[PDB]
């Protein structure tokens, strides 16, 4: 039945993380499930309703953030932590109902000698309050001086680089992540499975 | 995540060449990966951000190099103000330093000396007691000091000591002491510290009985 | 015309809890990842901690809980509180600015943070008083020893201070005992051996004692 996961899950424009590629959807409905958690994949965890079992409830709405991050970084997607992408490229709202899905990706996103189409805000005045895509990429103050957008000691790039070698640890290797967010604005219900 | 940083130890002389090779326990990629330089007690500043990205202030005369399994710090001329240690971190989750790599002025070898200071009544009548053993000015680091009492092993109630890298003229001075009691120190007899370094052909000790001056 | 400020040293008891400062200048603190970290005794590099330019910590794994990093936007400060302190946390502290990609660029003077169960005391001072092992082409070398003061640090100078070439002043070294000691040498020609004006000089500050004792050849 139609529904969009497939352009979102094996898709091939993956984008970076700090222009997260947001996609509201419709899904397909019928009597049973709306897809399967996995069978080859990396990490995956669905938090208010158990990872096997996602149908369980219909969604008015939802958004599926798509990105690209390391390995180990998947463990600061999920809310309530505050690593580096939760605070300032990616931030899950501390009281959360959702999933996340992270497979490896080096087969496809890694270019020998360095793949340098990654980008990630690395630099940001503070965090973000929840689903902000600071798209923004003006020149960062740390001080007390403006630069009039040019780059000097304290005036940074907000955006660096993953820089994905074929040769790196199973921890670095470009995890590609979609992750669920299931809004509960009170509309007439669209996204979900089963009768 | 673990970051070895090979060798050990490495010696140079004024205007040499010089590669450090940091070694990740497994292989990751080069943009995170950074070279701090650290003087000897002062704080430690940087010296490469990203794979080879020489950053503010860093002269030509450093290069990084490498990716996965290894990367490596290089020097074309040297410097003294280049001699330092470096630690390599390859900045994961958070920081995650190497051990270090001292950089060291490579001198003709020279011959650790060894001298005796036994303690006495002035230091015996507080109920301990403490031998001194001592060298002077040798090179390398890569020196033995044991100390033979009853020609037995007095390990662990023995402290080294050995000072810095000497920056006029790059020695070490070392000495060693043996942590006794006024009973330790009245039992036995004959007290000796033996020294065997890269610097001499044979395990020359110093000994001297109990008592005797 | 940049430099973070580094300053609150500290002698605690473990258990105990203890406070330094870090203060930027040009640096906005409310906008960067400053980040800790810490020396042991002449002992590799651990990093400690990092606050975020928002308010986030995270602490290395061994201090995980037991410390805190704090802010002071409005006076543009940065605080280390340690609390539950450990015997092995002595330490040399730095305050660091920290650029993930670009690596921590800018760095404070460090402050010394010494945690034992010990408590201050002078030292005791005694000769290394040379003899014919230590008498060849008149190296002769002579020294006195520091033993059971506490804490680090402590100064040697000889000749009233007026000798700090060819001075060897071996560093302390914690014991089992807990009680810092240390000893110190220099080497004269043969002949100043058994006559000279010799004085070793021991100076503490935590127990602000000037000892200015008299080293002799003894028999």
């Amino acid at each position: 039945n139609l529904c969009p996961f497939g352009e979102v899950f094996n898709a091939t424009r993956f984008a970076s993380v700090y222009a997260w590629n947001r996609k509201r959807i419709s899904n397909c409905v019928a009597d049973y499930s709306v897809l399967y958690n996995s069978a080859s994949f990396s990490t995956f965890k669905c938090y208010g309703v158990s990872p096997t079992k996602l149908n369980d409830l219909c969604f008015t709405n939802v958004y599926a953030d798509s990105f690209v991050i390391r390995g180990d970084e998947v463990r600061q997607i999920a809310p309530g932590q505050t690593g580096k992408i939760a605070d300032y490229n990616y931030k899950l709202p501390d009281d959360f109902t959702g999933c996340v899905i992270a497979w490896n990706s080096n087969n496809l996103d890694s270019k020998v000698g360095g793949n340098y189409n990654y980008l990630y805000r690395l630099f940001r005045k503070s965090n973000l309050k929840p689903f902000e895509r600071d798209i923004s990429t003006e020149i960062y103050q740390a001080g007390s001086t403006p630069c009039n957008g040019v780059e000097g000691f304290n005036c940074y790039f907000p955006l660096q680089s993953y820089g994905f070698q074929p040769t790196n640890g199973v921890g670095y290797q470009p995890y590609r992540v979609v992750v669920l967010s299931f809004e509960l604005l009170h509309a007439p219900a669209t996204v979900c499975g089963p009768k | 995540i673990v970051l070895t940083q090979s060798p050990g130890t490495l010696s140079l002389s004024p205007g040499e060449t010089a590669t450090l090779s940091c070694r990740a326990s497994q292989s990751v990629g080069s943009s995170y990966l950074t070279w701090y330089q650290q003087k000897p007690g002062q704080a430690p500043r940087l010296l490469i951000y990203g794979a080879s990205s020489r950053a503010t202030g860093i002269p030509d005369r450093f290069s990084g190099s490498g990716s996965g399994t290894d990367f490596t710090l290089t020097i074309s001329r040297l410097e003294p103000e280049d001699f330092a240690v470096y630690y390599c971190q390859h900045y994961g989750s958070s920081p995650t330093f190497g051990q270090g790599t001292k950089v060291e002025i490579k001198r003709t070898v020279a011959a650790p000396s060894v001298f005796i200071f036994p303690p006495s009544d002035e230091q015996l009548k507080s109920g301990t007691a403490s031998v001194v053993c001592l060298l002077n000015n040798f090179y390398p680091r890569e020196a033995k000091v044991q100390w033979k009492v009853d020609n037995a092993l007095q390990s662990g109630n023995s402290q080294e000591s050995v000072t810095e890298q000497d920056s006029k003229d790059s020695t070490y001075s070392l000495s060693s002491t043996l942590t006794l009691s006024k009973a330790d120190y009245e039992k036995h007899k004959v007290y000796a510290c033996e020294v065997t370094h890269q610097g001499l052909s044979s395990p020359v000790t110093k000994s001297f009985n109990r008592g005797e001056c | 015309e940049v430099q973070l400020v580094e300053s609150g040293g500290g002698l605690v008891q473990p258990g105990g809890s203890l406070r330094l400062s870090c203060a930027a200048s040009g640096i906005t603190v409310s906008s960067n990842y400053m980040s800790w970290v810490r020396q042991a005794p002449g002992k590799g590099l651990e990093w400690v901690s990092v606050i975020y330019s928002g308010g986030s910590t995270f602490y290395a794994d061994s201090v995980k809980g037991r410390f805190t990093i704090s802010r002071d936007n409005s006076k543009n400060t940065l605080y280390l509180q340690m609390s539950s302190l450990r015997a092995e946390d002595t330490a040399v502290y730095y305050c660091a600015r920290d650029l993930v990609v670009f690596g921590m660029d800018v760095w404070g003077q460090g402050t010394t943070v010494t945690v034992s169960s010990a408590s201050t005391k002078g030292p005791s001072v005694f000769p290394l008083a040379p003899s014919s092992k230590s008498t060849s082409g008149g190296t002769a070398a002579l020294g006195c020893l520091v033993k059971d003061y506490f804490p680090e640090p402590v100064t040697v100078s000889w000749n009233s201070g007026a000798l700090t070439s060819g001075v060897h002043t071996f560093p302390a070294v914690l014991q089992s005992s807990g009680l810092y000691s240390l000893s110190s040498v220099v080497t004269v020609p043969s002949s100043s051996l058994g006559t000279q004006t010799y004085i070793c000089n021991v100076n503490h500050k935590p127990s602000n004692t000037k000892v200015d004792k008299r080293v002799e050849p003894k028999s």
